[PDB]
């Protein structure tokens, strides 16, 4: 994967050419926020079963997916759900303090679609699930960080769309 | 002969299935409580048994009958019965006379033994016995004996046995089905032998007869395949985790690594990229690599990722190679992605233990691969594979006779052993009646009694221990100020630091010996004697020891000197048996080499170290002298100055 | 990078970052400002600090630039300078990032085997990363020097 | 040392609390004054029960050093401070620390080691501290000032204290 | 009737209760036997004559 | 701590340190100071924090002290104010140590084993650790408060 | 115990137990009910016996609880009580084992190497054990009496 | 493995008490030596290769071992000494690190000794070239922290004997 400073250093030496003022600039820029990074996962750690649970009362309880037919029905299924939803957000608290969506894209969205779609999760209230632990976030992180995390709970999304 | 040995436990091969054996076998090697599947299997036997020893009785009681009706059918010209120890086309009977005594010896006892193991088949409940021990049995006797007429023989027997059984379709059913087991397998060719090829061209090639591997314990094979039910992948995985950590830690600590047991259930990930990711984590990391030199971490990592022990010399330094360059994950990617593990295990099947029953076992590894294949194999730390491959290329060790568990620490006081079961170090090595452990004299090297037979007793000077003798007159042999008080006691208390290695606490001191010695009513020796013989000496030294360990520290302590092998020990030791401890001493203390050594008059002392005793003294940095093992370079002030 | 490694370290114990590794990523973020310094530092006098040591070496070791050595010529002197500069870059791209990681994965792992492939000896273009090392050190301040030191121990010692 | 008794609620606990209270001055106050009342009203002391050869270099330092430096020790000893006297002082045992401050008092009533200040006179909580003491069994006198000498010189770990008592020019 | 609170306030740390060998679980009954100290003996070395008093049985 | 995961971690890789792992060897080593400055202001306010939390625990869960609850009796619930004593003694320990290594390794590996073996519930147990962390947030600066809630929080996720 | 002294001796000179250690060892078992009965009244008592049993040594002994003496003060004669406490359950353990071994092995084996380093005087120590077992005889019937009073003999001899 | 700061950790955890002062003063002392403890591990490990080189060349070099029927004879025997060596150094720097010998009994010396007498590897030849190791270092990290390094590399050489 790439993070920020990675991510500028493979791009500069792509091009084989050293740290530029444009480089310089997208360092200092997450330089700067690495304080606001951590502290938001230093919050989303305190609080990312919490999260979840608020997440999964909101978008899925008491819904079709629950009831005999749905796809959290048993307890097995019930528990891989929430296993993926926290998997969702550990790996969008990665992707915010590295500053970069790569390591959404290989360790989480690989074959995810697909592995979906063959098994029979329904996407449309994962992304609900989703978007409600998005929202929970928010108001437990705060503005800038929660819109921080909502860019890579989109990317998510996006890769399961 | 051999230089050294792998250690031999005792191996206990399944000759046949037992119906408890196969259910409680089969919860077992789960790691669970019979379940109901399982406890079922043994309500059904249970309540069969009585009806399977009846057929067993009725049988047993009519064998005669029974096999006199085979061999009348089957033999032609005369009796077979005068020495006892459906019909196939090219079915004829047997001349007795022509066939000969010794043939046929050996149809009626064949006849009667096959008998005789249908017997054994209906009380087991399962026919493994039979098979185990019929299919290939033709061709073990085509050439001797009418395969027509051995059919024809068993027929003879099927009927006769379910003829007693008219009762209703339980017990003929029984009857007629095991004997029925038994003329198809005695029909049977016999199959071809299970090959155990070398991986490579350090191990050799073996092969296993078919019928061995029917009788061992069948091995559980785990394989995760998308299909399977969340049970059986559940199954799959902690099955995984049995083998790789060596035991179920999720059940024991809640330890599992999620994200990896979601990919392998889902089919991302392959069994084997399982085990690769597994065996690399830092669970795995912290409890078998960690914990251990890279020399015994290898081992273990051949244990739980091929199911099986180094098999040479060079496969144990190639691994060693691989570990030293890139550690941990160069170790595990190069065993699992060998042609080996492939060949085994694939991309599906959970790694298995081999071993014994599984497929042929080879010599050279066995008590190695026995050893490790324990449950107590992660608290062994030295190298069993390693240092049992150098030792069969080196000649013998410098060692006790019995092992190096029963060389004692050559420290001042205390008979310090290493504990067999405590961090295990066993290192056995066979010296037979005649070898000669090498000493190494404490004093001038030239006085070695090997080489200088005469030089026994020559005081060693300054190159070896002080010695205590009683060469001043004794006093009393009035008046105060007797100067013959201090050396006669500095003896005394020598004597005591020589036999206990430390001085006694106060209240412990033979005083009557003592006094006796100081009176000149003994010698030295008898006084030693004494000592060596205290009910103390017995508590501290005899009795809380390996009858060899306390024979060798007293050797030690007495003649000042480990023994040389298995004459002294041997001698030694049968005086324990017959006499005890009290006896052991006297021949000790009476032998010829303590009177040349030591007179009347002489303290014993510490006269030879083994090798290990002296690297141990004098191997340390601030007694290791500075010409010992490395090059002198003179020093010479630059010409330039 | 810091942040990738802690962030691979924890998702292999699949868990969120532990307050310890999260104060070490604190730590070295703010002190982001000096290492910015000092990769500015070397960027802006990447000439003057490749041709000193590239002369240094010349003199140090004529034979590479003697009659049928590697470096031999106007071309091949180019072309030496050249990887010079190219490590230099990997110098930086390690300070700002904090570890050696770009430096290890861009020009560092296999070097052996190009260097041999190319007969060029890797002793001497160890000493040529020290020469630029002693350069850039006398061109910086003691704190920065030392702090750049690291980076380029690491370059010598795995291409020696 | 010797188990010391810090927090039980009984009178020697309860004194040897009250004793840790007071100030450097009047605890040091206060040992002078039971050194004087030992042998009438407090117990006598026993050195040969200490050993107290582990004292002796200590000991001839103080008795070798000027007034004015045999006061700063004892005032040092009493302050918790740090100086190589007093750690020496804390490594000691409970029995021979009081046999030091004993061969200390008899010193300075011997003349050789600098003497209180002329026409001193005990605090009033010091003072009611050492009635208390005087109150108590010889036994119960002993652990009570085992307890009380036993924290003076320096250990490290602890730490505190703002008051002191340097000198008296 | 048990009552939590009391137990809550009457909490005491682990490593600081008193376990078998403690010399501290005999101070309650050192207390209550109160030893008796003997009295300041007056001896003076000085008035001690060696050769009369050393006992000549 | 930091250096004994490194350690492990190069150890593993048959190689020496890499730089950056150093250099975060010397931040944690020289940002030592605060961590045992909240580490003494925890242990100095230890059994006042027990009897706090245990009161307020007890308080909002009155099943648990109540009859047929675990901790119901003089003896048990002084057994769960002991278990509360440990896990801030560990928590002390975490935030010395700069990590929560020690924290897992004393008491939290199989936590959920020992628990449901004596019939304790766990989540109660969190709950008890969730009034600890406020109670001695409640005795601290901000910055030291939320240091010390890393560790508090870390070991409540674990336990529930 | 006794089984354990009989069975060292037998194996040293290695034979079967004889008819007489084998009738001693039978006689110690099925006559093991007063053992026991002893030990209890020994264990059931043990506060007064030890509290009678000092103030009793003290009254004899006042010298070592005045000035210069080993238990002078409250702590010292605490600590004088738990020693006299330790005899009296080595005696009950030396009583039900029907042999002196666990005494001595616990408590006398180097007991005067102990008490001399300590500065205690040993002789007193005998003579506290003199009065454990007065007051304990006092505390039973005659037979019992006698009985313990056997090995309180073995422990009072081997310290004088 | 323990270091340093684990190591009065457990001291205290098995006796179940916080740390008290002294324990406040080990760590103070371990943190103080830190700076210099990671400034001599930076300058052995870029110097490690050079360091055994020149223990080699002043300890083992023309003398028996490396001559035929001397252990170090052939070049894989050669190769392996070094790589003896390497490890030897590898380690003792981790030890030093951390500021406890935890580390080498878990993963040098356990088993080590057994091994080379099975191999017939000498011993004291292998201590000299440690204290050349020894000596190598301190003269290239300095006195104090040379000293430091001896501490563990004695430690090992102990361990052997
Ligand atoms: C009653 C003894 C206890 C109790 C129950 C309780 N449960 C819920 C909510 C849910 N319960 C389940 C459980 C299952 N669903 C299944 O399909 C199966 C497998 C056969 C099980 C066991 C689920 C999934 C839910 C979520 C609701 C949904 O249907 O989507 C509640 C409501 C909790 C809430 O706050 O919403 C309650 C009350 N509660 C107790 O206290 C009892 C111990
Ligand atoms: C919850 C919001 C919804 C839901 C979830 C659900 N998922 C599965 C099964 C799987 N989920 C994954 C996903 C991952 N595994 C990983 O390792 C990672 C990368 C970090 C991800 C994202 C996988 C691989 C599987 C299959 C294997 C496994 O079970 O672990 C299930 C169970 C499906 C089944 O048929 O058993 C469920 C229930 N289901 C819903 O209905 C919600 C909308
Ligand atoms: C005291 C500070 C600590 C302690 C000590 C202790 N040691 C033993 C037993 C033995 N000690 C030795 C030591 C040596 N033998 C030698 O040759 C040398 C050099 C001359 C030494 C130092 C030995 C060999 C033993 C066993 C044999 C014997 O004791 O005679 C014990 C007794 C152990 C037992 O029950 O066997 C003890 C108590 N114990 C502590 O707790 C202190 C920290
Ligand atoms: C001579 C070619 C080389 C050499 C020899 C040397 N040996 C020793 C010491 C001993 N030699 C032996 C050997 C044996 N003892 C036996 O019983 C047998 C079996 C028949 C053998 C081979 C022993 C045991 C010793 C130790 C002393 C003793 O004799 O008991 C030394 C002295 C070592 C010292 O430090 O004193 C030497 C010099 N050394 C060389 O350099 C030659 C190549
Ligand atoms: C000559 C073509 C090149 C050369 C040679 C050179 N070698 C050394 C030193 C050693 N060479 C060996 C070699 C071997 N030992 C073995 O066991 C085997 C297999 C049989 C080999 C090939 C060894 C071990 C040494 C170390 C010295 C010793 O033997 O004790 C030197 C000396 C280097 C120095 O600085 O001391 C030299 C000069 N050098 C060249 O430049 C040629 C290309
Ligand atoms: C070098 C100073 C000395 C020397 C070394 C030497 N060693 C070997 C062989 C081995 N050394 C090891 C060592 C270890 N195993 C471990 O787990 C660790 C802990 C980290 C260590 C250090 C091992 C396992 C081997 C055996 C490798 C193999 O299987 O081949 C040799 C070669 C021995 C041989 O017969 O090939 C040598 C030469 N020898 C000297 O003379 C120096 C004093
Ligand atoms: C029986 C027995 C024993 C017990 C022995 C015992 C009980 C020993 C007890 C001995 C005692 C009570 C010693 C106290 C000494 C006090 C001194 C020297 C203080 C001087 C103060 C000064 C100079 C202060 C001056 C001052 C300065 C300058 C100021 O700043 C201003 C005022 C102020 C006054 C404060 C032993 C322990 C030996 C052994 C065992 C055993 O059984």
């Amino acid at each position: 994967m790439q993070d920020a400073i990675t991510a500028v250093i493979n791009s500069a030496d792509v091009q084989g050419k050293y740290l530029d003022g444009a480089a310089m600039d997208k360092l200092k820029s997450y330089f700067a926020s690495g304080e606001l990074r951590v502290r938001a996962a230093s919050v989303i750690s305190a609080n990312a079963a919490t999260i979840v649970k608020e997440a999964v009362a909101k978008s899925l309880l008491y819904s079709d997916v629950t009831r005999p037919g749905g796809n959290m029905y048993t307890t097995r299924r019930y528990a891989a759900c929430i296993r993926d939803l926290d998997y969702y957000l550990r790996y969008a608290t990665y992707a915010m303090l590295a500053g970069d969506a790569s390591i959404l894209d290989e360790r989480v969205l690989n074959g995810l679609k697909e592995t979906y779609n063959s098994l029979g999760v329904p996407i449309s209230s994962t992304v609900q699930a989703i978007q409600a632990i998005k929202e929970v976030t928010a108001s437990l992180v705060g503005a800038d960080a929660g819109k921080e995390m909502g860019v890579y709970l989109d990317y998510i999304c996006s890769g399961l769309s | 002969s051999v230089k050294a040995s792998g250690g031999s436990s005792l191996a206990r091969p399944q000759l046949y299935q037992t119906v408890p054996v196969s259910a409680i076998s089969q919860a077992e090697q789960q790691d669970r409580f019979l379940e109901g599947s399982e406890l079922n299997e043994l309500t059904a036997y249970f309540q069969s048994g009585a009806l399977r020893l009846e057929i067993a009785e009725t049988l047993t009681q009519n064998a005669d009958l029974i096999v006199s009706r085979a061999a009348n059918r089957i033999f032609t010209g005369g009796s077979p019965l005068s020495y006892l120890e459906p019909i196939p086309p090219g079915f004829r009977p047997i001349n007795i006379a022509r066939y000969g005594p010794s043939n046929m010896q050996k149809s009626l006892r064949d006849m009667s033994w096959f008998l005789r193991y249908t017997t054994y088949a209906i009380v087991a409940g399962d026919p493994n016995i039979i098979v185990v021990n019929t299919r290939g049995l033709k061709e073990v006797i085509e050439n001797a004996c009418s395969i027509d007429a051995t059919i024809v023989a068993i027929q003879e027997m099927r009927a006769a046995s379910a003829d007693y059984f008219r009762n209703n379709a339980q017990a003929k059913e029984i009857v007629l089905q095991y004997f029925d087991i038994l003329l198809s397998e005695f029909k049977a060719p016999t199959p071809a032998n299970k090959v155990r090829q070398g991986p490579s061209n350090d191990i050799q090639g073996l092969e296993l007869p078919q019928s061995y591997f029917n009788a061992a314990a069948k091995r559980q094979k785990y394989a995760m395949k998308p299909g399977l039910s969340a049970l059986e992948k559940n199954a799959v995985i902690k099955a995984a985790y049995r083998q790789i950590f060596e035991r179920d830690i999720t059940k024991a600590y809640s330890q599992s690594i999620s994200y990896l047991e979601s990919q392998v259930r889902n089919g991302d990930i392959s069994m084997k990229e399982f085990v690769r990711r597994l065996a690399k984590s830092p669970l795995y990391r912290k409890q078998f690599f960690e914990p251990f030199i890279n020399s015994r971490a290898l081992e273990l990592a051949f244990r739980h990722i091929l199911g099986r022990g180094p098999s040479s010399r060079e496969e144990v330094q190639k691994y060693f190679s691989i570990v030293s360059s890139g550690g941990l994950p160069a170790l595990v990617d190069a065993l699992v992605d060998s042609q080996e593990y492939a060949d085994y295990f694939g991309e599906e099947t959970v790694p298995y233990l081999r071993g014994l029953g599984v497929e042929a076992q080879e010599c050279r590894n066995w008590g190695m691969q026995q050893d490790l294949f324990s449950y107590s194999a992660p608290f062994r730390k030295v190298p069993q594979f390693i240092t049992t491959f150098a030792q069969y290329d080196r000649p013998l060790p410098d060692q006790h006779v019995y092992g190096s568990g029963n060389d004692p620490l050559e420290i001042q006081f205390g008979a310090i052993f290493p504990k067999e079961t405590r961090n295990p170090s066993k290192r056995p090595a066979p010296f037979n009646k005649d070898t000669k452990r090498i000493l190494i004299h404490r004093g001038p090297a030239v006085n070695n009694q090997v080489g200088n037979p005469s030089a026994v007793g020559e005081f060693p000077g300054s190159l070896g221990a002080k010695v205590f003798r009683l060469n001043g007159g004794l006093p009393g042999a009035g008046t105060s100020v007797k100067f013959g008080e201090s050396s006669t006691q500095a003896l005394i208390r020598a004597a005591y630091r020589q036999v206990f290695g430390r001085d006694l606490y106060e209240g412990q001191r033979l005083s009557v010996a003592e006094i006796q010695l100081e009176n000149g009513d003994i010698s030295v020796r008898e006084f030693i004697k004494r000592l060596a013989k205290s009910e103390l000496f017995l508590k501290l030294y005899w009795a809380p020891h390996y009858v060899c360990k306390a024979i060798e520290y007293m050797h030690r302590r007495l003649l000042g000197r480990p023994t040389y092998g298995r004459q002294e020990m041997n001698q030694y030791f049968d005086i324990a048996s017959k006499q005890g401890f009290y006896a052991v001493v006297e021949a000790m203390i009476d032998s010829k080499e303590y009177s040349d050594a030591f007179g009347e008059d002489t303290v014993p002392y510490e006269r030879y170290l083994t090798p290990g005793g002296l690297q141990m003294r004098s191997a340390r940095v601030g007694s290791l002298r500075e010409d010992i093992g490395q090059r002198v370079d003179k020093e010479v002030t630059p010409r330039f100055v | 990078s810091i942040v990738t490694k802690s962030i691979v370290n924890a998702d292999a114990e699949a868990r969120y970052l532990s307050p310890g590794e999260l104060d070490r990523i604190k730590a070295f973020v703010t002190g982001g400002a000096a290492r910015l310094r000092i990769a500015e530092t070397l960027t802006g006098s990447r000439e003057t600090i490749v041709k000193q040591a590239g002369d240094r070496l010349f003199q140090k070791r004529p034979d590479i630039v003697s009659p049928g050595g590697n470096a031999y010529g106007e071309e091949m002197t180019a072309t030496c300078l050249r990887d010079m500069d190219y490590y230099l870059r990997l110098v930086t791209y390690g300070v700002v990032s904090g570890d050696v990681t770009p430096i290890e994965e861009i020009g560092l792992v296999g070097v052996r085997e190009m260097y041999r492939s190319l007969g060029t000896p890797i002793e001497a273009v160890a000493q040529s990363v020290r020469e630029m090392k002693e350069v850039a050190s006398g061109l910086m301040s003691s704190d920065d020097a030392a702090e750049a030191s690291a980076y380029f121990d690491f370059v010598i010692g795995k291409m020696s | 040392g010797i188990f010391p008794n810090t927090l039980a609620a009984d009178v020697v606990p309860a004194t040897i609390a009250r004793f840790s209270q007071l100030n450097a001055e009047d605890q040091l106050a206060l040992i002078w004054f039971a050194y004087l009342e030992m042998g009438k009203t407090l117990t006598i002391a026993a050195p040969g029960a200490a050993s107290m050869q582990l004292a002796e270099n200590a000991l001839k330092e103080i008795q070798a050093m000027g007034p004015l430096q045999q006061t700063q020790a004892m005032c040092d000893l009493a302050n918790r401070a740090d100086t190589p006297l007093c750690r020496t002082y804390a490594s000691w045992s409970p029995n021979i620390k009081l046999g030091f401050w004993y061969r200390l008092g008899e010193l300075m009533e011997q003349g050789f080691v600098a003497p209180i200040p002329a026409g001193y006179q005990l605090s009033a909580n010091a003072n009611a501290v050492l009635a208390t003491i005087q109150g108590l069994e010889s036994g119960q006198q002993i652990t009570v000032l085992r307890n009380a000498v036993v924290d003076m010189g320096f250990t490290a770990g602890k730490d505190g204290k703002r008051i002191a008592e340097p000198v008296v020019p | 009737q048990i009552v939590w609170q009391n137990e809550v306030r009457r909490f005491i740390p682990q490593e600081k209760k008193l376990t078998a060998g403690n010399p501290m679980n005999f101070l309650g009954m050192a207390r209550s036997i109160n030893p008796a100290a003997n009295t300041i003996p007056k001896v003076s070395a000085q008035n001690i004559n060696i050769e009369a008093s050393v006992p000549r049985r």
